[PDB]
RNA sequence: AGCCAGGAUGUUGGCUUAGAAGCAGCCAUCAUUUAAAGAAAGCGUAAUAGCUCACUGGUCGAGUCGGCCUGCGCGGAAGAU
């Protein structure tokens, strides 16, 4: 909703600078100030938004008459994007079997596990124009923890046997340690995410890469700000693996007699170095 | 336009024309080389 | 040959494949693949013992084309290839070290006579005596 | 002089109305008249126009030296014309022609739409390029320079409105 | 004085070569062709590509140019019922 904001320029600028292959889907209706419609091209439906409300309507209509031909020349490039994704849609682009909304995404979802095309969407966050539109693609173009290759614990030093473990609750427990913040209540905190398996409350969770013993305290979830005590952590939640005695960047959070990860890749280098000096001589003690 | 009593032809391509009577000296790329009095 | 578009003669010792930064721009004038000028000259560079600056000229053409002329190394660096040091000009008329007679100068001029139409034998002889006096070198025969 | 060695050749298709000091040129698409000063002696001699400085006003070599350059431009301006293109380099800045009015997307809290006088057929191939067409050499610059004076060429980015042939000198920040 | 107009081309011009590559600066300060070119004036610039001065080589086809002396003129020149 700004001047100079050409949607078709930027997505066709990626093919020049970033060198990628983007085929966009949700196009633009409106001259950026009277902007009212976002042109979803699979279902060929424009969406009405709020007069100025923080979120009332979702009214779907047809393609408006002021863009009846740009929808024509851009939908035919959408339905190209499955004939060269899977080899089986090659003979019905030319034969003329109908390219429905549901059929084309079954090929393009498998085009996200290799990542040759990215899926683009224009709209406004602040003007409440597109946010309610942007959620339905996440369940259909962004991958799930059970649709991906799951936890792959290799071994330790014996042999390189990468083992795809299960994404369900039927595995040994596994997690990782990252975003390990602090607090003046308990000391150390984490923002950890469990990939599969279920843990109960109270566990001898180790950190099996650095040979240390830790015990699993009272886990707390947030609204990104507020303390909500999560007792039973299910497979896929993100919480605070509290009470770790020592913890490093990206080591395992795993019960013994189980698969084990040992992985720390791209340890950075903080470059600019400034020397802090105390104010009082009581300060250098603290 | 800086003012000073001396208009000295300073830049290599410095035009001089008498607009209104008071001399002001015309460079091309340098705005710094333009005086007006004298 | 050509005109106000482009004509600069700059090439230094051809043991270095990568275009040296100051030479870069004479290759950075009319859109070359810099791998092409590396692959053009190396078929004949394996007939030399490298160490002297060998010159080429660049000359251009309309679409994406270009051309270049191969000659022999100049006698100015041939004066200071035999003399051992590459830079002797510290004081021209106050240094008297190092002699080469005219016979060396003409046999490095036959390779000019077998390559180029200017830089003739007898006319360059005083300038190959003139690059000696500026370096502070002596000549006798 | 050089101007005295410069007579102007009127072609067929442009008619002169010599009422002495007042000449009204009947041309192709307009009427380019100039009421000159009395330091001139005008005569459309055969076809090539000849002029002369009047006595007393011996500085009329200047005052008709303007005129020799003047009427040459007038007979070629009423027929062929001037392409005066301007280059809009501004973040979110557009240009669009309707009737005889130009919009000015000029980074303000309010739109500026100024109506442009006669002797102007303006056009706009895009949001950054804008044609101006005219018959007098003065009017093809005067309406052009007013737009350029609303947003002068900024010499830290290259921002501003600028002519087609004009080349700015943009500098560098050099401190922060 | 302008439009075409080559900026004929030996060379990297050293030093000290990291670039001080005609264009940072000290000593030389020759010129292969001299109907047009200096081992050189600035900008582009770490260096150069870009743009010129150099001779205007070809067109206009007549006057033109830089200083010395005086007659006068302009600026310099802003004050308080």
């Amino acid at each position: 909703d700004r001047m100079g904001a050409n949607f078709l320029k930027v997505v066709n600028q990626i093919k020049t600078r970033l060198g990628a292959n983007p085929v966009p889907l949700q196009l633009a209706i409106g001259a950026e100030e009277h902007f009212t419609g976002v042109v979803d091209l699979v279902k060929m439906k424009a969406i009405n938004w709020n007069d100025a409300d923080q979120g009332v309507t979702f009214e779907y209509e047809d393609i408006p008459a002021d863009m009846v031909e740009l929808a024509n020349e851009w939908h035919q490039n959408l339905i190209e994007s499955a004939a060269e994704a899977s080899e089986e849609l090659m003979e019905k682009y030319l034969g003329g079997e109908e390219l429905t909304e549901a059929e084309i995404k079954g090929a393009l979802r498998q085009r996200v596990l290799n990542n040759e095309i990215i899926l683009v969407t224009c709209g406004s966050a602040f003007k409440n124009k597109g946010v309610q539109a942007m959620l339905d693609a996440v369940i259909d173009y962004l991958p799930s923890p059970v649709d991906v290759p799951a936890i792959n614990g290799i071994l330790d030093d014996g042999k390189d046997t990468p083992a795809e473990r299960h994404a369900s609750d039927d595995e040994p427990f596994s997690a990782l340690a990252f975003k390990i913040a602090t607090d003046p209540f308990v000391g150390n905190l984490t923002f950890f995410r469990v990939y599969s398996g279920v843990v109960n409350s109270g566990d001898t969770v180790l950190n099996s890469v650095k040979a240390a013993r830790e015990r699993f305290g009272r886990i707390v979830q947030m609204h990104a700000n507020k303390r909500e005590e999560i007792k039973e952590v299910r497979a896929g939640d993100i919480a605070a693996a509290i009470g770790l005695k020592d913890v490093t960047t990206g080591d395992t959070l795993c019960d013994p007699d189980a698969p084990i990860i040992l992985e720390r890749m791209e340890f950075p280098e903080p470059v600019i170095s400034i020397a802090v000096e105390p104010k009082t001589k009581a300060d250098q003690e603290k | 336009m800086k003012v000073r009593a001396s208009v000295k032809k300073l830049c290599r391509n410095c035009k001089i024309v008498k607009r209104d009577g008071v001399i002001r000296v015309i460079c091309s790329a340098e705005p710094k080389h333009k005086q007006r009095q004298g | 040959a050509k005109k106000v578009q482009a004509y600069v003669k700059l090439q230094v010792a051809a043991g270095m494949a990568n275009p040296s930064p100051p030479v870069g721009p004479a290759l950075g004038q009319q859109g070359v693949n810099i791998m092409e000028f590396c692959k053009a000259f190396n078929a004949k560079t394996d007939s030399i013992e490298k160490g002297l600056p060998i010159p080429v000229v660049i000359t251009v053409y309309a679409d994406r084309s270009f051309t270049f002329v191969t000659k022999t190394p100049p006698a100015a660096v041939l004066l200071k290839k035999a003399a051992g040091i590459k830079s002797g000009s510290g004081k021209p008329n106050k240094d008297k070290v190092g002699k080469i007679s005219r016979a060396q100068l003409q046999e490095i001029a036959q390779t000019k006579a077998a390559d180029m139409t200017g830089a003739d034998i007898e006319a360059m002889t005083r300038s190959i005596e003139g690059t000696a006096r500026s370096m502070g070198l002596v000549v006798e025969d | 002089s050089r101007v005295a060695k410069a007579p102007v050749v009127v072609p067929a298709g442009v008619d002169v109305k010599i009422n002495g000091q007042v000449i009204t040129i009947k041309g192709k698409n307009g009427e380019l008249t100039r009421t000159l000063n009395d330091a001139v002696e005008v005569k459309h001699a055969d076809n090539t126009l000849t002029f002369g400085p009047r006595d007393g006003y011996a500085d009329g070599w200047a005052q008709a030296g303007t005129a020799r350059a003047l009427l040459n431009s007038m007979v070629i301006g009423v027929t062929e014309g001037f392409t005066k293109k301007l280059q809009l380099v501004g973040v979110g800045y557009r240009a669009a022609v309707k009737g005889n009015v130009i919009n000015l997307s000029l980074g303000f809290s309010h739109p500026v739409d100024h109506q442009l006088p006669a002797g102007i057929t303006a056009e706009c191939p895009t949001q950054t390029e804008i044609v101006l067409k005219g018959a007098d050499k003065q009017v093809i610059g005067q309406v052009a320079a007013d737009l350029r004076a609303y947003r002068r060429p900024e010499p830290y980015k290259g921002k501003g409105v600028r002519y087609a042939d004009e080349v700015v000198r943009t500098k560098e920040a050099k401190k922060k």
